[PDB]
RNA sequence: CUCUUAAGGUAGCCAAUGGAUUAACGAGAUUCCCACUGUCCCUAUCUA
């Protein structure tokens, strides 16, 4: 699988597009023509501007349909997490705006050229030339909100962990303030940020070890509330869907002190709601922050 | 690197240690720069610049007085409230155009002797089942590039502009020979299909025909436009 | 230099070495490998008919037996009849290497020639049988 | 899974050899090897290497190493003497010779 | 005792370095880089000598021999050979081979006691090889693979053959030369081991590429390490099955 | 739904609960797995492992492009448009192969009035009754008349005549009607025309690009017919192998035609190469090919059989009808 | 010098432009090799790309196996016909042009090498110094 | 008033043959292959 898409190729705005596309029309093809040349000539200098200029959009527009992921043909857990991270309706709308851009900026194309082969004046085949640049303008003005939602897009899933979903893995998961964080800090050389108030982390973290010479994975979670899947939010559903899709060996984490502002009750009763996630999956407890209080010395 | 590791490294680290000096002595001086770029900058660079700088202190304008503005301070039914959308004709009079810009003379002859084929040099409307004469004796040539079928026409009331079919050509104010071979220049009256606006008689018929003046020249823009005679 | 020896003897047009040749026909397995060899499509006569003195393939067997009644074949044969001239016989005319030399003559003489003559009568009464 | 079984069997076969003669084929290890001290790079006393003598004279690709200074001879001063190719039209070396 | 490292960003350690009991030799290429990675292992136990066969650099595929002898092929220069004389003591013969097949380290495998040679060497090259390297010689292929020289690597402990080598050819070249065989890969998959490593009875040194499961392969065959025999097959059997 | 200023912070649709969102996550994976298996027993099997090895397939000839070109499809809606009748020209031999389905597809949405119909041309080279099947099977769509073009021993000739005479007279309001033939190059369109002048007007030719522009020919006083330059649809299911066997392209063009032998061999039967060729033994391709080119003398100089000639003269024969061969009809319902 | 080559390369008398038929010295079932293109080459109004021993050129099977027919891939030019200066102080020439197919990285298709292999390429190329039975 | 899709399993009926898909010939027009080469890479040299 390709596993990771930093290779996409930045998303001009529209009206920045526009700029880059028409200069490039203005700067690299011949702009001096005369009234008193031949109109074969004439017509062959407005043909090209036509042309170029439509070349020059399907470019732009062909580099961004090709670099960004197909949301339906990727490994089902990247499709799931793609879809929390950008709202996967969005995504193929935004692409399929793109593709039908590309479709009527080449038919534009066609067209005037088709046109211009009857112009029998520098004044009529120059109005062909600025009719057919203008309906262009007008068609990539209408992508303003795509562009920016894409290039937002692009940004963010460049930066993406890249995650092997069928090598070997560990998940950490468990409520917040447990321990999570620290122990990928201790078994791998990640930087994930750790602190003493709920959700520090905010997206999947991955870390690397090697054990009898094989490379493991291992992923850090944002922590998990007890909560209905109907009332879970998107920050949780990274983790649920972490747990759901990867075959791993899920390392839940449970605190006796309650210094993660939860009982015990409360992280038996998460371990119970969330079994069902763990099925054919290996399964251990890891009861953390021992140095404060043990399970031996509990009621 | 993972997330956001920028916004991380920045919080774990810093910045260089004169960033903050370096980014107001730069603000400081974008003054002199602007002055200086629009006093420097030639050609289509300056003409951009200039036209940019307008279009920022318009902009400004706008934002300070819908500012001070908010400072001082059709009768729809309930399912279309927060839902948005004399016979004389337009154009009584419009530009005459001479047989010799109307047609082209096409030579023919391995020598290009003969003179006798004129084709067409503006938009037409062939109508239904249109079959080409044959080539020996078709002097009118209407290349079929510049054959329409669909205009743009703008209805007065309710303003909105449709993509209707074309039904017939209805009157060429230049001369009823253009009229009968179908030009489509400015100000020629057509006969356009009105179906999606659903239009009805006192009667109850449904109207799905009237009529439209074109209000553009094709041969120059590429399309037709009309506005419909209401 | 002239137009008949370039086109000739152009290395691309090269042809095997006599000394070779003459390894060729001195151990019987080499006799008996160059003469029954698969049915190979890009040599003349399906790989058959081959003379080995020449290195030659040969369309037909009656292409081979007057090719044997010939002086091309009989000059070939007389070349191929004395030592086959190494680098060994160059570097002793110099004076060095000698020993080596008088050695390789004395295996020729001895052991290696007789046994070539016996494989090349063998191999003419063969070619004299089957044609 | 029946599939990957023989080519990991084939590649976790260890192939065992079982007599065939009664002669002893037996590791060497020489005493210099086995008695040389581990090189550490993290310590003040170590060996210094060529690499060392390298980047201490030119660096790569400036230092120009002598060859001869291995020479294991009769005579260390005979270290740094050229050897004669020719002489009128004869090579000396193949007549050189013990007696 | 197996390290890892690179001819100038060459996985090919074998191709410029030949590695015996005895004596090392290196190509002269560039910096004192090479040499000072193999002298780091071997300190002035043994002479590691820069050497050139026929002015080129792939000496490892030039030259074959053991603790013993060295075998140059008929290319290599009378100073060559002089400075190789030089270099070495006399307990190592040193002999120039006039064979057809010149590239020696390619058409021989051995070691201390056994040799491997290509199907078509001459009988003059093979009682040369019997008496200056003091081995016994067996025409062999390596399932099919002529070449035996760079598609195993052997030493006096155990030997790596390609791993498209079947089972029953490894197991009658294993009783050819009395050591236990294993067949693996080299620097990240690579087929050509002997090429890839140089191997003695306490060092072998591969390319930075080699991947820790080949690494570990190669130690256990090869018995490097203090207590890591050739049986531990079972214990990395695990690690085998994943990697494979 | 994402960026500074998102308020999207939970799903739009949620899972019912945990059970479900297991269990069609489990079905998910089970769909890819499928999926990447089925892909992976073709692509990764091609054109995946090229870029390995750094292999690549070459350049497509510029050759099997003909009947392609912006001036032929000028030249064919030129006669579209000025057609009253367009003849569909087909051959007997490979029908559902020489259609071009998409310019029916165009004549039926834009010009609905022009009427379009099939002439199944050289039906003398298949048997009696795969004609007739062919002539009933094409029927259910547009009427279909079998023909034998020829100027002095022809079949259909009649037929056609009437039909346009019928044409004519539906057409009486237009003074005259014109009937353009298109189809495939080498199809007959200019024989067909030929055959009802009873005259030799259009130049014929078994190689493709015969006729280059169209031409008038006056039937009758009231009936023209237009010969028009052959044309070929572009398709991405259809293969240089099919247009070859299509009789589109030049033989002597083609790079190896040694690797379009077999095509040959599994579409015409056994026993009537054996009997075209006075051959026999064969196992494949090239022991057919070595043995008809030392049958014929066709060797090169060294005694090396001249593979590509043998075969360029195979594709000949095949392409113009010195070897029988048919594609089946449609079974019967 | 390209990828995968050892270092650098000296310039040798060029023997083989495009067009040119050498060859096959190795065992992957090719008989031929026709040069369609040289990896490294310059650009000169008129001049044909040209090889010499050592150079990786693109290629095509023109006879032998129908698998690697129809397919352009990387060669590896093992001897020459072209005399060339060695720096030792002789020119030399071989009797034939012959090459090896190889991947972009320059490792063989093939397993061995028939025969000899010019110096200069098994200098340049370790695995053909790998597969080399007689280097020269 | 009526008209066309009855034909079926790799060669049929019906009158050696079912032919112009015509041999031979040609300073007639055209494509390709082998051989061959200073046409070319890339030009050098000699004679009158
Ligand atoms: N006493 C003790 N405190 C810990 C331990 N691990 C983490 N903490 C504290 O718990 C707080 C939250 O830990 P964190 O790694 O962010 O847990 P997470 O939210 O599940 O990722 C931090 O302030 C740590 O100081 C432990 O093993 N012992
Ligand atoms: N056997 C047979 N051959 C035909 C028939 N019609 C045409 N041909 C041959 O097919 C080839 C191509 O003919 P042509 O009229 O040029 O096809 P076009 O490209 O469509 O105009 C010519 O050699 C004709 O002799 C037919 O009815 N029967
Ligand atoms: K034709
Ligand atoms: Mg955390
Ligand atoms: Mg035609
Ligand atoms: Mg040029
Ligand atoms: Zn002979």
């Amino acid at each position: 699988m390709q596993l990771s898409w930093k290779d996409i190729p930045t998303v001009a705005p529209a009206n920045d597009l526009l700029d880059i596309v028409l200069n490039r029309t203005q700067r690299k093809t011949p702009t001096v023509i005369r009234p008193g040349f031949k109109i074969t000539r004439i017509r062959a200098f407005y043909m090209r501007k036509v042309k170029y200029t439509g070349e020059g959009f399907v470019e732009k527009f062909e580099d961004i349909l090709k670099g960004f992921p197909n949301i339906n043909d990727v490994h089902p857990f990247h499709r799931d997490l793609m879809d929390t991270l950008y709202e996967k309706n969005h995504y193929k709308i935004s692409l399929a705006a793109i593709s039908r851009a590309k479709s009527l900026v080449e038919q534009v194309a066609r067209d005037y050229v088709r046109l211009l082969k009857f112009g029998q004046s520098l004044f009529q085949c120059k109005q062909l030339k600025r009719a057919a640049l203008g309906r262009m303008a007008t068609i990539v003005k209408k992508l303003r909100d795509p562009l920016a939602y894409l290039e937002q897009v692009r940004q963010h899933i460049g930066r993406l962990p890249s995650i092997d979903p069928n090598t070997r893995t560990l998940l950490i998961c468990g409520y917040p303030n447990v321990g999570k964080s620290s122990f990928l800090r201790c078994i791998t050389k990640s930087d994930v940020d750790v602190q003493p108030y709920a959700f520090t982390t905010k997206s999947l973290y991955v870390g690397h070890f090697d054990y009898k010479y094989l490379r493991f994975q291992a992923i850090d979670t944002p922590g998990i509330l007890d909560r209905p899947t109907e009332e879970m939010n998107n920050i949780e559903m990274q983790s649920i869907y972490a747990i759901a899709h990867l075959r791993s060996c899920v390392l839940y984490f449970m605190d006796l002190s309650e210094q993660c502002g939860f009982t015990i009750e409360a992280q038996v009763k998460l371990f119970h709601s969330i079994k069902p996630l763990f099925a054919n999956k290996s399964v251990m407890v890891v009861i953390n922050k021992t140095d404060i209080i043990r399970p031996e010395d509990l009621d | 690197p993972q997330n956001d590791y920028i916004e991380r490294h920045i919080k774990q680290h810093g910045k260089r240690l004169d960033h903050e000096e370096r980014k107001r002595k730069r603000e400081a001086r974008e003054s002199h720069k602007i002055s200086e770029r629009a006093q420097k900058l030639t050609g289509w660079k300056g003409k951009q610049f200039a036209k940019k700088r307008y279009a920022e202190k318009v902009s400004m304008r706008k934002k300070i007085k819908a500012h001070e503005q908010s400072k001082v301070k059709d009768a729809l039914p309930t399912y279309l409230l927060d839902r948005e959308q004399k016979f004389s004709v337009p154009l009584p009079k419009v530009r005459g155009i001479s047989e010799e810009e109307m047609f082209k003379v096409i030579k023919t002859g391995k020598s290009r002797s003969k003179s006798w084929k004129r084709m067409i040099t503006k938009h037409t409307f062939v109508g239904e089942g249109f079959t080409r004469r044959p080539v020996k004796m078709e002097r009118i040539i209407r290349p079929s590039a510049l054959r329409q079928k669909k205009a743009n026409v703008t209805h007065p009331e309710l303003g909105v502009t449709v993509f209707l079919p074309i039904l017939a050509v209805k009157k060429n104010p230049q001369s009823p020979m253009y009229t009968q071979l179908g030009v489509l220049t400015k100000g020629t009256i057509i006969e356009v299909n009105v179906s999606e606006l659903g239009m009805v008689t006192a009667g109850g018929k449904v109207v799905w025909g009237k009529y439209a003046q074109v209000t553009n020249e094709p041969d120059r823009d590429g399309c037709v436009n009309a506005v419909l005679l209401v | 230099m002239g137009r008949y020896s370039v086109k000739r003897y152009k290395t691309k047009r090269r042809t095997r070495d006599l000394d070779l040749i003459y390894n060729d026909l001195s151990t019987k397995e080499s006799v008996q490998k160059l003469l029954n060899q698969p049915l190979d499509e890009t040599k003349p006569g399906l790989g058959q008919h081959y003379c080995i003195h020449c290195a030659k393939y040969m369309e037909t067997a009656i292409a081979l037996k007057t090719h044997l009644k010939g002086k091309v074949h009989k000059r070939r044969v007389k070349e191929l009849r004395g030592v086959p001239y190494t680098q060994e016989v160059s570097d002793a005319a110099a004076g060095y290497n000698l020993n080596k030399f008088l050695n390789r003559v004395q295996e020729i003489t001895q052991s290696v020639g007789p046994e070539k003559e016996s494989n090349e009568a063998l191999l003419k009464e063969h070619l004299d049988s089957t044609l | 899974s029946q599939s990957r079984i023989n080519n990991v069997l084939n590649k976790i076969h260890v192939a065992q050899p079982q007599a065939r003669d009664d002669v002893k084929r037996t590791p060497f290890i020489p005493e210099s090897v086995k008695n040389l001290k581990k090189y550490d790079p993290e310590d003040p006393n170590r060996r210094k290497l060529a690499r060392d003598i390298e980047a201490e004279n030119g660096g790569a690709g400036v230092f120009n190493v002598n060859l001869k200074d291995k020479y294991l001879l009769e005579d260390d001063e005979w270290k740094n003497d050229i050897m004669p190719e020719i002489l009128d039209g004869k090579n000396v070396y193949d007549f050189l010779d013990p007696e | 005792m197996a390290t890892r490292t690179q001819f100038e960003n060459s996985n090919e350690i074998g191709v410029f370095s030949k590695l015996t009991n005895t004596y090392c030799l290196v190509a002269v290429g560039g910096s004192e880089n090479f040499y000072s990675a193999f002298e780091a292992e071997l300190g002035d136990a043994i002479p590691i000598v820069h050497t050139t066969i026929a002015g080129t650099r792939i000496i490892g595929r030039m030259t074959a021999g053991n603790r013993r002898g060295l075998l140059v092929p008929t290319q290599t220069t009378d100073q060559e050979l002089q400075h190789l004389r030089n270099s070495l003591p006399d307990s190592v013969k040193i002999q120039r081979v006039e064979e057809r097949l010149s590239a020696l380290g390619n058409v021989i495998c051995c070691n201390d006691y056994v040799a491997l040679v290509h199907p078509d060497i001459d009988r003059e090259t093979e009682e040369l090889i019997s008496d200056v390297l003091g081995v016994e010689v067996f025409r062999q292929t390596i399932s099919g693979n002529i070449l035996v020289g760079s598609y195993c690597s052997l030493s006096n402990q155990g030997g790596l053959v390609h791993p498209q080598t079947s089972v029953q050819d490894q197991e009658e070249l294993s009783s050819l030369l009395q050591v236990p065989l294993v067949a693996g890969t080299v620097n990240r998959g690579s087929s050509v081991v002997g090429a890839g490593m140089v191997v003695n009875d306490y060092l072998a040194v591969t390319g930075l590429d080699t991947t820790a499961p080949e690494l570990s392969v190669i130690e256990s065959i090869f018995r490097l390490q203090d207590a890591q025999p050739e049986s531990i097959s079972g214990n990395l059997r695990d690690t085998l099955i994943e990697t494979y | 739904a994402f960026g500074p200023k998102a308020q999207r912070k939970r799903p739009r649709l949620a899972a019912s609960n945990l059970e479900d969102l297991v269990k069609a996550t489990n079905e998910d994976i089970t769909k890819y797995e499928e999926k990447q298996v089925l892909d992976a027993t073709l692509g990764l099997m091609g054109n995946q492992e090229d870029k390995e090895n750094g292999w690549t397939s070459a350049a497509k000839e510029a050759i099997f492009s003909k009947g392609q070109s912006k001036r032929i499809w000028n030249e064919l809606y030129k006669v579209i448009d000025s057609s009253d009748v367009v003849i569909h020209v087909l051959d007997a031999r490979d029908p559902l192969g020489t259609r071009c389905k998409s310019v029916e597809e165009y004549m039926k949405k834009e010009t609905p009035h022009k009427h379009l119909i099939y002439v199944l041309n050289k039906c003398d080279l298949v048997p009696t009754w795969v004609a007739a099947a062919w002539v009933k099977h094409l029927s259910k769509e547009r009427p279909t008349l079998a023909f034998h073009a020829s100027i002095t021993n022809s079949f259909g000739k009649g037929s056609l005549i009437q039909l346009l005479r019928q044409f004519s007279q539906l057409h009486t309001d237009r003074k005259q009607i014109s009937v353009g033939f298109i189809g495939y190059p080498n199809t007959g369109k200019s024989s067909i025309i030929n055959t009802l002048r009873k005259k030799k007007v259009c130049q014929v030719a078994p190689i493709p690009g015969e006729t280059k522009v169209w031409q008038y020919i006056t039937l009758m006083k009231r009936i023209f017919l237009i010969d028009c330059p052959g044309i070929v649809p572009p398709s991405s299911k259809d293969s240089e192998e099919d247009i070859l066997f299509r009789g589109v392209v030049r033989v002597e063009h083609v790079t190896h035609p040694e690797q379009y032998i077999p095509g040959v061999l599994k579409r015409c039967q056994v026993k009537h190469l054996e009997r075209t060729y006075e051959i026999s033994g064969w196992k494949d391709a090239t022991e057919f090919i070595e043995i008809l080119a030392r049958k014929q003398g066709r060797l090169l100089k060294g005694g090396e059989p001249d593979e590509s000639g043998v075969s360029k003269q195979i594709l000949n024969d095949f392409n113009r009808g010195k070897i029988p061969w048919f594609v089946l009809p449609p079974e019967k319902e | 010098s390209g990828n995968g080559a050892q270092g650098t390369k000296f310039r040798i008398s060029l023997g083989l432009p495009v067009g040119a038929i050498m060859n096959c010295a190795d065992n992957s079932g090719a008989r031929n090799l026709y040069i369609i293109a040289v990896k490294g080459s310059g650009s000169r109004l008129n001049r044909l790309p040209a090889a010499s021993l050592g150079d990786m050129v693109m290629a095509t099977v023109k006879k032998g196996k129908p698998e690697l027919r129809k397919k352009v891939m990387p060669a590896i030019v093992v001897r020459q016909a072209k005399s060339w200066r060695r720096r030792d102080g002789v020119f030399l020439y071989f009797e034939d042009n012959a090459g090896v197919i190889a991947n972009p990285k320059g490792e063989m298709k093939g397993s061995a090498i028939t025969g000899p292999v010019g110096k200069e390429c098994a200098d340049l190329w370790p695995r053909v110094a790998s597969n080399s039975g007689v280097v020269v």
